[PDB]
């Protein structure tokens, strides 16, 4: 069966009111929302339908959040990321009298071994439920300290990939605003791990890179390069350097100029370091990602929901008719199938309406009509499916006997027992 | 857009035009130079053929004609 | 080389070598002379220098294209020399600017023709000056200006710089030849400096390891007579065509234009005296060191697809520094800063902008996004996004990484996957190893995700002093990421083949 | 939309009594058409008629032509006849002539690839 | 089992003949299950199988 | 005939955990691990070995001396 849809009360033509900030936030505040800080009521909306988000494994691995919810009444599984600091409480073992309780610090936007294990478990469970998946990624990467490398973080890092690769339902990754995906966290949830089902989207106020700005600055912007930048930006440095290289002045003036140059080189470093940091952040933008083709679109936060409904629904409907095609000819791949559906659609609607394919509402309506209508227009889509099934059965019988001629005589006779007399005449004469 | 579609054929004709406009006549006025300047600023690679030849003209019409040297010497 | 218009003089030099090793260093040189009377500078002397040099440079580029494309000698560092005979009165800074523009406008072609160096002699007022230019990929031109100093007691002349950026030529005499190794004896050293072997040293060790294997299992079994080392192995390199499909090629080592290499090997093992085929893959640590680009990922993918199709094992030798990063270099040079106060930069800055002069020559390449603004009566292109025209430095390497990540995930579940860690592995190159799940590690190597420097920066003190505190054998073998430890690459390869000794020749 | 679907060339394959002819059709102007047939090029002066037909000048003589598209046939009527194909000089007039041709080339109306550059240099 | 599987050009593996018979019966059952569930292709199925059969088999097909 | 093997320690082992330099109040520890007993890490290892050996295409031999799973806090 398919996932059950509701005639939900919370609409699809509304906007998200809670907006992620740059300071810490509870990720639940962007799935279900929060009450108004200034009123006593007035729920500030989130991404999903109100009261529909349901958590699991709350006190374990608090840096990550997982649950189930509904989008437009379509059930989804959700994975989000803590940006607040948490404190992990470990008890003492009564089997050891020299043992003590401990409080470890756990910063958000960071994978730990337990948080990655939780993410993997959630992915597998949600997939085997038969649900689509939504992923709100704000991971900077994996912890590299002695404890975490000792405590096996690479293992669950790899298990995340293993989990996502086997998903059979839509997976939609979205990088929220004031959020950034860096490197080690990209490579485990990239859309290229399962492109038939995985999609990625990014806000305008989001970031993605193979590394943050400071770590790139530290390698690309060394002291000598900051100095070469000072050479053409700072008027004081320019004056002193143009003077020091001016020939035939004196020895002492050259010494004084050189000392002043060294002083300015040491003085100006923080400002040019911040300049390097901004020149690093300027190529961590989402437009670069859209141009390079690593995100499907650049979304606004507020309208997000109304997009993710009509996309998601469409995909679900597609996954129905595609499945029927896979039932008709199991040897067809998925690109063949998407192309076939394009062909069928333009054939029955016309080439003037070929632009109505990247319009998720209209196409979802069309697919809904063609699949759910019976004793009516009679589903030319269904007739095409029947033709493909017919051709597959024919090709299968012929491939079977062409590879095994020894049964041909046994194959003909049974097929002369349930045929018309005119077909029998055609068989005998030809 | 329709004109830009056939830019390669336009480039061939433009090369043939530049061959006969500033060829065996090493001199350039203040009007040809402006057209050639604008034509050399076509940084898009599809028009590189028309830029490159234009630069040749901008450097070609500043050479001796062999008549000055021959006559004087 | 014969050529029309015999005022240009083009040569192809083959480096002199002994009667042993053949020649590998071939170099195209261009020598041209510029004839005209002395110039009387009235702000009208740029034209002669610029036009003559540019004309000769264009003719040289054309003849270089023809000669280089008509032969196969694999030159590396082509060079150009232009001698400006007549005297000109002009400040060296103006000469720098003029030659910079004249060279940068054709830096793309000079890069395509492997032209990396240039020498320009100009007489000033006359004192000769020498411009030594290094022209790598066409975004920045390293210009070094020198004057010739004849103030000596002999006939010897010296190079002397202008104070700013003395450079390598300070005190170089006047006239020195060149030669290099150009490959295969500088990459070996470059790798050995980091604690791993050069990638094309893989098969020999492979062969050698099998020889030891044909001893090792002979104390278990009444084996047949072993084959000859010539017949014990035979391999074919797998290269990429222009479409993205594998071509089974036989060529000399060192010819990789990318940082990845792949071989299909057939060998004889004690278990299968006749027939044993595998695929081996390796990262070149010397080529933009380590880093995964799109073509490296592509070769990885196609090689693994081949092995899965035939049903044979895949071995991956990892020596990488993660995904490739970088920044639009041209933009990194041509950008300006709008301070809150130009006289006190510590009050803050409002934005980074381009001028129209340099904007108009880049934007057609889709390298940058800017917004027009009017400030202080000036028309400015405030930068909003920087894209870069160079392919293989941006988010496309993320798309690549996940792709091959999936492939490893698949390959584990279809065929035998083995992974070997020699020098280091970072990010994807670590996860790939873990996706193979049969990981061999070398001592003094590390699998990491974040660097000790960055962690210490976020923490504020020197917590970690080596990266082996994070991802060494004292972490990775004692936690279950590595299956086996080894001291070098030969031991790793013998371990790989020992492991294959237990395993079938195919999934069928 | 990308600038390689706005093309000025059409390949038309017409089968006559078993002989398949592959012809190319482009334009040198809004009204000047070029047809490649059997490897040979011919220029035709074509004007659009309000009744769907075309007024052609092909060999000096004028023609009024119509077409009817069937399910598997092309019925081409010329005058009072039909052909059914199966579906599978003074030095100053020369100046204006060649100038108009070259300007048409500049505006995007160019000859086909195998014939272009053989007439434009002249 | 080693003898029956690894021996060729010898006792000829009665095991192999049994395997071939099972394969034959499976192919036959598969064709018949295919058309019994899809009679609409029966006329298209017969004709191709009259193109690679003997004349005597053709007589048997016509007469029966 | 190649096989993969899984066996069980009956001796006592001592598990050495290092300290984290990110925490100055951290200390190295020595935990006691009795044999014939499953722990989380020992069971994880057994699982990984099973999967790897199976995907190699090998048969498996298992020498079982397990008393059960540890139930402490
Ligand atoms: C896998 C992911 O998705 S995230 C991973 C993305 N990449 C990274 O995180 C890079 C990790 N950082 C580093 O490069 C490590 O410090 C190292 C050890 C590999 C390099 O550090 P060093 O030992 O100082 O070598 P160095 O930085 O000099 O590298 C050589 C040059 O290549 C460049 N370079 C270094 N690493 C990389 C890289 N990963 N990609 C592209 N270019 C690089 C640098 O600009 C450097 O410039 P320089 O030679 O002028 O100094």
């Amino acid at each position: 069966s398919s996932v059950p849809l509701l005639n939900s009360k919370d609409p699809i033509d509304r906007i998200i009111e809670f907006v992620p900030t740059k300071t810490p936030y509870d990720p639940r505040w962007m799935l279900a929302g929060r009450p108004h800080p200034t009123q006593k009521g007035q729920w500030l909306s989130g991404f999903f339908d109100y009261g529909s988000f349901s958590e699991i494994m709350q006190p374990w691995a608090q840096t990550v959040v997982v649950g189930r919810a509904r989008l437009g009444g379509i059930p989804v599984g959700v994975v989000a990321v803590e940006t607040r600091t948490v404190e992990l409480s470990i008890p003492a073992d009564p089997a050891n009298l020299d043992s003590e309780a401990k409080i470890i610090q756990q910063a958000g936007q960071v994978w730990f071994p337990d948080s990655a294990f939780k993410t993997y478990q959630a992915i597998k469970d949600f997939n085997r439920e038969g649900l689509p998946l939504m992923v709100f990624a704000n991971w900077r990467g994996f912890s590299g300290g002695m404890k975490d490398m000792y405590d096996q973080v690479l293992k669950f890092g790899a298990y995340i990939v293993d989990g996502l690769r086997e998903c059979c339902q839509p997976v939609l990754v979205y990088i929220p605003p004031q959020a950034e995906l860096r490197g080690g966290s990209w490579v485990v949830i990239d859309s290229s791990i399962n492109p038939r089902h995985m999609e990625m989207y990014a806000d305008r106020e989001s970031r993605g890179s193979v590394l943050e700005p400071e770590g790139t600055v530290e390698i690309k912007f060394r002291r000598k390069d900051l100095v070469k930048t000072m050479r053409r930006v700072d008027p004081v440095y320019i004056h002193l350097a143009e003077r020091l290289g001016t020939p035939e002045l004196s020895t002492a003036e050259r010494k004084e100029l050189e000392n002043k140059l060294k002083e300015r080189e040491e003085f100006l470093i923080p400002i040019y370091h911040q300049v390097a940091v901004q020149f690093a952040d300027l190529h961590d933008t989402p437009g670069r990602m859209q141009e390079k083709g690593v995100i499907s679109d650049i979304l606004d936060w507020k309208t997000s929901r109304t997009f993710f409904y009509w996309r998601l629904r469409r995909l679900l409907l597609e996954d129905l008719v595609k499945k029927k095609i896979h039932n008709a000819n199991p040897e067809l791949t998925d690109g063949q199938i998407q192309a076939m559906l394009r062909r069928w659609f333009v054939e029955v609607e016309g080439t003037v309406k070929a632009y109505v394919w990247d319009n998720n509402k209209d196409l979802a309506e069309w697919l809904e009509k063609q699949l759910t209508e019976e004793d009516g227009v009679h589903s030319v889509i269904e007739e095409n499916i029947k033709c493909i099934s017919r051709d597959y059965v024919l090709k299968q019988i012929r491939s079977l006997v062409q590879a095994n001629p020894e049964v041909a005589m046994d194959s003909i006779i049974h097929m002369t027992q349930h045929i018309s007399p005119t077909q029998r005449a055609e068989v005998i004469r030809i | 857009i329709f004109s830009h579609a056939q830019v390669t054929k336009k480039n061939l004709l433009v090369t043939m035009l530049i061959d006969q406009l500033c060829g065996r006549d090493p001199t350039l006025t203040d009007e040809l130079l402006n057209i050639l300047t604008e034509l050399t600023q076509l940084s898009k690679t599809t028009n590189a053929k028309v830029a490159l030849r234009a630069r040749q003209v901008l450097i070609a019409s500043h050479l001796p004609s062999y008549e000055l040297r021959h006559n004087q010497v | 080389i014969p050529c029309a218009n015999h005022k240009m003089h083009l040569y192809l030099g083959a480096a002199k070598v002994e009667v042993g090793t053949e020649v590998t260093d071939y170099r195209f040189f261009v020598r041209a002379i510029i004839r005209h009377s002395d110039l009387v500078t009235k702000e009208a002397s740029f034209e002669y220098l610029q036009n003559e040099g540019e004309r000769l440079l264009l003719e040289a580029m054309d003849e270089l294209e023809v000669a280089f494309n008509n032969t196969n000698v694999r030159t590396d560092c082509n060079h150009i020399f232009l001698n400006f005979v007549p005297t000109v009165i002009m400040d060296p800074s103006k000469i720098e600017e003029s030659v910079r523009s004249m060279v940068m406008r054709y830096g793309s072609r000079l890069w395509k023709l492997r032209v990396l160096q240039a020498e320009l002699k100009i007489n000033i007022r006359a004192i000769p000056i020498r411009l030594f230019l290094t022209n790598e990929s066409g975004y920045y031109l390293d210009i070094s200006l020198y004057k010739e100093v004849t103030d000596s007691r002999t006939a010897q002349i010296m190079f002397q710089a202008y104070g700013d950026k003395q450079g390598p030529l300070h005190g170089m005499l006047i006239n020195t030849p060149y030669v290099t190794k150009d490959l295969l004896q500088s990459k070996r050293f470059q790798a050995q400096s980091l604690g791993t072997t050069y990638i094309y040293d893989i098969p020999e060790m492979f062969r050698q390891s099998l020889i030891k294997l044909w001893e090792s299992m002979s104390t278990q079994a009444f084996l047949p007579s072993p084959p000859l080392p010539s017949d014990m192995l035979t391999y074919t390199e797998l290269v990429l065509d222009d479409q993205g499909q594998l071509v089974h090629m036989n060529r000399l080592p060192g010819g990789n234009e990318i940082g990845m290499v792949a071989w299909k090997m057939t060998f004889k093992s004690p278990e299968y005296p006749e027939g044993r085929d595998i695929i081996v893959i390796g990262n070149d640590i010397t080529y933009r060191i380590g880093s995964f680009g799109p073509q490296e990922d592509l070769l990885f993918l196609r090689a693994s697809e081949l092995a899965r199709a035939e049903g044979i094992p895949r071995i991956y030798v990892s020596a990488n520094s993660g995904a490739r990063i970088g920044l639009a270099e041209e933009i990194r040079h041509m950008f300006h800063v709008a301070w809150v106060d130009p006289e006190d930069p510590y009050k803050g800055y409002r934005y980074l902008y381009l001028t129209p002069q340099d904007y108009k020559r880049v934007s057609a390449l889709n390298s940058v996004h800017c917004e027009h603004v009017e400030d202080e009566g000036e028309s400015r292109y405030k930068i909003t996004d920087i894209i870069g025209k160079e392919e293989g430095i941006g988010p496309e390497n993320l798309r690549g990484s996940g792709m091959i990540a999936g492939e490893s995930s698949l390959a584990y579940n279809e065929i035998i996957t083995i992974s070997l860690v020699t020098c280091r592995a970072i990010g994807i190159g670590a996860y790939l190893v873990r996706l193979g799940q049969r990981t061999i590690q070398v001592e003094n190597s590390h699998l990491i995700l974040t660097g000790a420097g960055a962690l210490n920066k976020v923490l504020g003190r020197e917590v970690y002093t080596s990266n082996n505190q994070l991802g060494g054998i004292q972490i990775m073998h004692n936690n279950g990421v590595t299956h086996c430890t080894v001291c070098d690459d030969f031991e790793g390869v013998f371990t790989v083949l020992h492991w294959l000794s237990y395993m079938p020749k195919s999934v069928h | 939309l990308p600038a390689h679907t706005l093309l000025n060339t059409v390949d038309v394959e017409l089968i006559y009594e078993g002989v398949k002819y592959v012809l190319k059709v482009t334009r040198q102007s809004p009204n000047s058409y070029v047809v490649i047939m059997n490897g040979s090029c011919v220029e035709v002066d074509v004007h659009r008629l309000s009744d769907g037909g075309l007024l052609l000048s092909y060999d000096g003589s004028s023609y009024t032509t119509y077409m009817k598209e069937e399910v598997d046939r092309y019925r081409i009527t010329i005058g009072n006849k039909t052909c059914v194909f199966e579906k599978e000089e003074k030095l100053h007039r020369v100046f204006h002539y060649v100038l108009d041709n070259l300007v048409n080339v500049m505006n995007g109306y160019c000859l086909p690839d195998p014939f272009f550059s053989s007439k434009v240099k002249d």
